[PDB]
DNA sequence: ATCGGATGTATATATCTGACACGTGCCTGGAGACTAGGGAGTAATCCCCTTGGCGGTTAAAACGCGGGGGAGAATCCGTACGTGCGTTTAAGCGGTGCTAGAGCTGTCTACGACCAATTGAGCGGCCTCGGCACCGGGATTCTCGA
DNA sequence: TCGAGAATCCCGGTGCCGAGGCCGCTCAATTGGTCGTAGACAGCTCTAGCACCGCTTAAACGCACGTACGGATTCTCCCCCGCGTTTTAACCGCCAAGGGGATTACTCCCTAGTCTCCAGGCACGTGTCAGATATATACATCCGAT
């Protein structure tokens, strides 16, 4: 049959690869098309020069990998590798943020 | 057969979404996750969700503030020092 | 009457003369000491080059002659006193420390 | 009888009749509950009551409901 | 398999004659020229229901981007509303069974050749039927699709608005005369909400390029419908948007009721504003963005409107921290019952997200709400 | 118009420490908006030093405290040793 | 003429002079507008009649007419926006809140 | 010297609220810490607005929009109300 | 005699409405001057000032008390052990 | 017992018995063994960080009493503001 | 456990390439040199608040002994998430054009700083009484083992 | 379910000490002047953010297999709760001395201010080589079969 891994090591290889690395995981146009939304709530048009929606990235993706890791943490005190919801809502609490 | 609006402005949809689940998973592989649960895509989302709109309130606030139409890269610095995510690199 | 930048009486490659006009400036107090801003030029110096000096150490680990805002990052986060001073502080292009939990890699 | 609403959210009776002046009810409230007469205007119908009219003036009926405001500070 | 409109959407009660039987029966031929579709920036001819001369044309192309303007979707809306609303029986269900099934699937499809094909028998059908029928039909309607008056407006909108609208991004501030619309769904809901009904008046407060006017002055029938403005730009896209209206609702025998525009003159300090507040049983401010002094100006002038007045608003017009101490016995504020509402999505123009939006009621008496400390506060204690 | 910052200064500190290593635009950013935020919290601490004390002036005594309270552990102890120096030096010439 | 104070003139308690002398006395900047002050006064005002009228609240749901830490700890937290812009802050001789999980009730 | 405090304003706001309520020295101190502390709050969160803005002057605007960033929710909208209508009351005198 | 969780649930109702600080004054005093004696000043530690770090410190302990707890429930236990301190003071950043 | 007496390890002081009623006003039904001794440590590195910025702050006023006002000060620094001992 | 197959990825070398480093004009901020005010250093005094002790009481801590209830380990289910593959989607690059919003420069007029005289708001001290703490006793409500 | 039994709540009376209100007495807020300049408004420049289109292909998405890990069940067992007795030290109350934290008064050196001089660094421009990217290959790692 055709070679396949085993659950997990292409996990640990993306875990080794995106770790190393430093460049955006979240699409540009995406992002940016939701922070254009996020400030359409406002009835002015506003701009978002481009460094700033390229700091809102930046932002957003550190928050959310040490949310990510936070909740890794949850998880493997709960004796458990799968992140659930419960972990994320977990970490906030923890955290301060609700 | 489909309906159609647009207005003065082209008003996003819900662009939640465009936060795909290989993005959520990239991020979470990035903070040392080896495994992801199914509702951990909609649960993020809400929380990125939430946490952009404080930080675009507070830019927007002080773009307000300065009487511009446009929020510049300072304005989303001193909106993140002031939740306590002090950004390097754009000023 | 030479000119002699403050910053050379200091021995400081900083601009003390910079820092002293960013505390008239700042509205930190009514009045600001002179020697204040060298202990401050000082301090600050002194800071950058514990920075530059772990970021080369670790450009140099990656065979690199460039710093690079990981080689930035990983100099504040590989040290424990750096990463408590810069704790809440993101550094964009930074990344993360390469660190994946025990229980995760494969038995 | 009447009722009267105070900013409080406090009801308070009066026992008056029809030809009872705007005056006397000032000073009944003033002596039920020690809020003098200069500080305290009175509101029904969304109309203000005045010193110089009369109940009957502004036709009160039975059961009816004032409203009492109290000058804190003014301007 | 979809359609173009929603058959099954909200039906709409008319309580006036909305569509002109005697300017029908009396006029047959169209003199009108509307802004045609050809013109904005393969061709289909639209042939007019009513008025045999008219003939609209349509860039019917499925390459170009459809994201400002669809004519294909247009022309789809036309000519199932023409099924639903404007032909009678037995001449309903052929234009029914005929093209709709094709022409969906040709917008489906993207089928050009088939689109244009079913416009040109949707015509041909729609020539050979007596116009004595369908006037007599116009003339027996009761109620029709809410969204037609809505798709209408667009269509009014699209001829008028879009030409221009990025001339409407010229505001200066960002916390006063800035621009932002109200779709027609949520204007129909207000409307529905405040009971606005024949012989009533309506006023706007920044009419911006008067589509609360137009809209109310269309499905609820006022007496008069007035809206005031104060930007250029908007008020000169309120006078096209007006004049386009104008000629599409003598296109469709669609009486317009008394409309009027007060633009490019503030209403705080306004002469006519401030003598049609006292017959308004309706007033509209768009306050979303409006700062306190002009919300304190709103409240001055707002200060004679008259009983049973609902005042339609995003922003309450009273101060969340309103109180009655001194300059309160007099003022008109005391007496409004204030509703809050939450708004549904697609409900304004500048969002999807959407919000609240309060309908204050001018009470006979001060308003009871207040005199609680409960209502004062934001939103019990103990251990 | 001109905008200052502390490219040059930072670059010069490099070229002491690690003369063949170089620095990236976005890495020269970086430790600009490292040395500002650094100034600003220094600064606004020894301007609530000066103001509990009641004192009008920020001297060399605030920034010290400031730097004691802020930078934790060694990095205390090697910025104030660093600040005595360069005050002691700035003061005799 | 007759002194009318400020705080007279603006409807409130709080003493907006002070409010400006303190502006004026912090350095937050060089110049102080006029109407600053009043506008943070009457912030201020609201604050505390909020914190207060919720710590009344509480001593009264707990037959006191006197307003301890309790009951300016049981204000604070229980209302949303209160704690959420008191989250960092400890308020002495307040305790916390009753608060047991519902896995910890008996089954 | 004299030991100055908001405690006679927090008792006439008490008062003013709850007229039948009295506040112990704890509760007093505890509130006057809680006034003095969102004072520095929101006056040095304009003196940053001012600084970015290089602007010398607090005014009415930067302590509203101090006041929108610092509180949450409807407790911004309703201090923003009372501030303006403060600030619209004074200025009509 | 009351089985176990009772007692424990009650001790947790009356210390959630109550307020005393719950370590004892003297002990505490104690452990904060020892705390400061790496200063070879000999400080005087105004009594105001003991108050202040019993406040801070008592505060601190319950919010990680209750951090703990919740580290606990999520583990499907309900005793707190050291990895639950350990995990919530890992995850606020303090360590 | 030389010049001044060197106060003896005094964090058995605060006992088992405080550290479970700490728990039991933070919702805790249940306390392991070990916990006791884990919450002693974390007090201690609280107690340090806390009292070494006061003794900051009291050494740069030149005192040697350390005021409450000092206390609180040290604690507003790390985001732990006190209410209730002046500010 | 150990031997091959397939895979990823690491190393290596070659060829770009645009961002980094260095050179130069100059101008705006830093530096030298008085001048004068006042904030801060230093000295003297008061007395508040700290240390230390001391002794008696009494609540709380520590020790010890059941025991049962929750922690942890082992087993088994099944389903839900990981991994490839083929398809579809649209992000990213890469050009062009619009024009309007940020930035800079030039009035000048309102506005806030500063200063002097005035006095009522606000704070330090001292009654003083009533709201809250303590204590005895009775009613209430929950808890547990039958 | 019932009874017995322990916290807990409440009712009343007593006691007390600290919140509230009053009285001086400062001195900081208010009023009334000028006068420097911050910034609001207007005009001009110009460059960057919006918008559009087309093409490539990297990435998202849907589906299918399967396997391993999350959840449930069951068992042991040991440790931590609850209760009782002894012990220990906190606590309260009271005494005392005196350390140094406020406070005031004097002097005077340091720093704000201003004026002039000048050179250090920021904008602009251009060379050129570190790094990125291309491919191509060696080596390490995972996994299936024996
Ligand atoms: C948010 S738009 C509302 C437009 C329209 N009423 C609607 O809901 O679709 C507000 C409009 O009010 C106008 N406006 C704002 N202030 C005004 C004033 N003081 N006098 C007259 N019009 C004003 C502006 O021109 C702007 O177009």
């Amino acid at each position: 049959k055709p070679h396949r891994y085993r659950p997990g090591t292409v996990a640990l290889r993306e875990i080794r690869r995106y770790q190393k690395s430093t460049e955006l995981l979240i699409r540009k146009l995406p992002f940016q098309r939701l922070v254009r939304e996020i400030a359409q709530d406002f009835m002015t048009d506003l701009r978002f020069q481009s460094s700033a929606v390229m700091a809102l990235q930046e932002a957003s993706e550190a928050y959310l990998v040490a949310l990510f890791e936070d909740t890794n943490l949850c998880a493997i005190h709960a004796k458990r590798v799968t992140i659930m919801p419960k972990d994320i809502q977990l970490a906030r609490r923890i955290r301060g943020e609700r | 057969g489909k309906g159609g609006a647009k207005r003065h402005r082209k008003v996003l949809r819900d662009n939640i979404q465009g936060i795909t689940k290989p993005a959520i998973r990239r991020l979470a592989r990035r903070g040392g996750v080896k495994r992801i649960s199914g509702l951990i895509y909609e649960e993020t989302r809400g929380v990125l969700k939430v946490f952009l709109e404080n930080v675009i309130r507070d830019a927007v606030t002080y773009t307000e503030h300065a009487k511009r139409k446009t929020v510049t890269a300072m304005d989303v610095v001193y909106a993140l020092k002031r939740q306590g995510r002090t950004l390097y690199g754009f000023g | 009457a030479k000119a002699k930048t403050r910053s050379s009486r200091a021995g400081l490659q900083f601009p003390v003369g910079r820092v002293h006009r960013l505390l008239r400036k700042g509205n930190y107090a009514e009045r600001v000491g002179a020697g204040a801003p060298v202990y401050l030029a000082a301090v600050l110096e002194y800071l950058t080059a514990e920075i530059l000096e772990l970021a080369g150490n670790a450009a140099r680990d990656n065979k690199k002659t460039r710093i690079i805002p990981r080689h930035l990052q990983l100099a504040v986060r590989n040290d424990e006193e750096l990463n408590k001073l810069l704790g809440r502080v993101t550094i964009a292009q930074g990344g993360v420390l390469p660190n994946i939990q025990s229980v995760l890699l494969p038995k | 009888q009447i009722f009267v609403k105070t900013l409080t959210g406090k009801t308070i009776t009066l026992e008056v009749e029809p030809s009872d002046t705007i005056e006397n009810v000032k000073a009944k409230i003033q002596d039920k509950e020690g809020i003098p007469p200069d500080q305290q205007r009175l509101i029904f119908a969304g109309k203000q009551l005045e010193d110089g009219r009369t109940l009957s003036d502004y036709n009160i009926q039975k059961e009816s409901t004032l409203h009492l405001v109290l000058r804190l500070r003014g301007c | 398999s979809s359609t173009f409109v929603d058959w099954n959407g909200p039906c709409l009660r008319l309580q006036y004659p909305l569509f002109d039987i005697e300017y029908l029966r009396s006029h047959e031929i169209y003199s009108g020229t509307p802004i045609q579709s050809i013109s904005l920036r393969t061709t289909a001819k639209l042939q007019s229901i009513l008025f045999s001369n008219y003939m609209e044309e349509y860039k019917v192309d499925f390459k170009r981007s459809t994201a400002i303007y669809n004519p294909m979707s247009e022309i789809g809306k036309l000519i199932e509303y023409s099924c639903l609303v404007f032909l009678p029986s037995p001449y309903a269900e052929q234009l029914k069974e005929t093209i709709l099934p094709d022409l969906n699937a040709s917008f489906d499809n993207s089928d050009t050749k088939g689109f244009v094909n079913a416009i040109n028998l949707y015509n041909k059908m729609i020539r050979e039927i007596p116009r004595q029928r369908i006037i007599d039909h116009l003339e027996t309607i009761d109620k029709i699709p809410r969204s037609f008056i809505h798709d209408f407006l667009h269509i009014v909108y699209t001829r008028s608005i879009h030409p221009q609208a990025n001339k409407l991004k010229h505001y200066k501030a960002f916390s006063n005369y800035v621009y932002g619309e109200l779709l027609p769904n949520f204007l129909s809901d207000v409307y529905q909400q405040c009971q606005l009904k024949k012989g009533d008046t309506f006023m706007d407060l920044g009419s911006g390029v008067g589509n609360c006017v137009v809209q109310a002055a269309l499905e609820c029938g006022c007496a008069l419908s007035f809206g005031c403005e104060i930007m250029d730009d908007a008020s000169d896209l309120t006078i096209l948007q007006y004049e386009e209206l104008k000629k599409r609702c003598k296109l469709y025998g669609m009486r317009l009721n008394n409309v009027e525009f007060s633009l490019k003159k503030s209403f705080v300090d306004n002469n006519r504003v401030a003598e049609l507040i006292p017959q308004c049983d309706v007033i509209l401010v768009n306050n979303f963005l409006f700062d306190e002094d002009l919300n304190k100006k709103v409240e001055k002038i707002l200060q004679t409107a008259k009983v049973g007045c609902k005042i339609i608003s995003l922003k309450s017009l009273r101060s969340l921290t309103y109180q009655i101490n001194f300059y309160n016995v007099e003022n008109i504020f005391n007496r409004l019952k204030v509703q809050r509402y939450d708004l549904k999505e697609d409900s304004v123009s500048w969002t999807h997200s959407g919000g609240e939006y309060y309908i204050s009621t001018v009470m006979e008496d001060v308003d009871e709400s207040l005199f609680s400390p409960a209502a004062r506060g934001r939103r019990p204690v103990k251990y | 118009t001109r905008k200052e910052s502390y490219a040059i200064y930072v670059y010069k500190v490099l070229k002491q420490v690690h003369p063949d290593t170089g620095i990236s635009s976005k890495a020269m950013s970086i430790m600009n908006s490292f040395v500002n935020d650094v100034f600003e919290r220094i600064a606004g601490e020894a301007s609530r030093l000066a103001h509990y004390n009641k004192r009008s002036t920020i001297t060399s005594r605030e920034i010290q405290t400031a730097v004691r309270l802020l930078l934790p552990g060694e990095l205390a102890k090697h910025a104030v040793s660093e600040g005595t120096k360069a005050v002691t030096c700035y003061t005799s010439a």
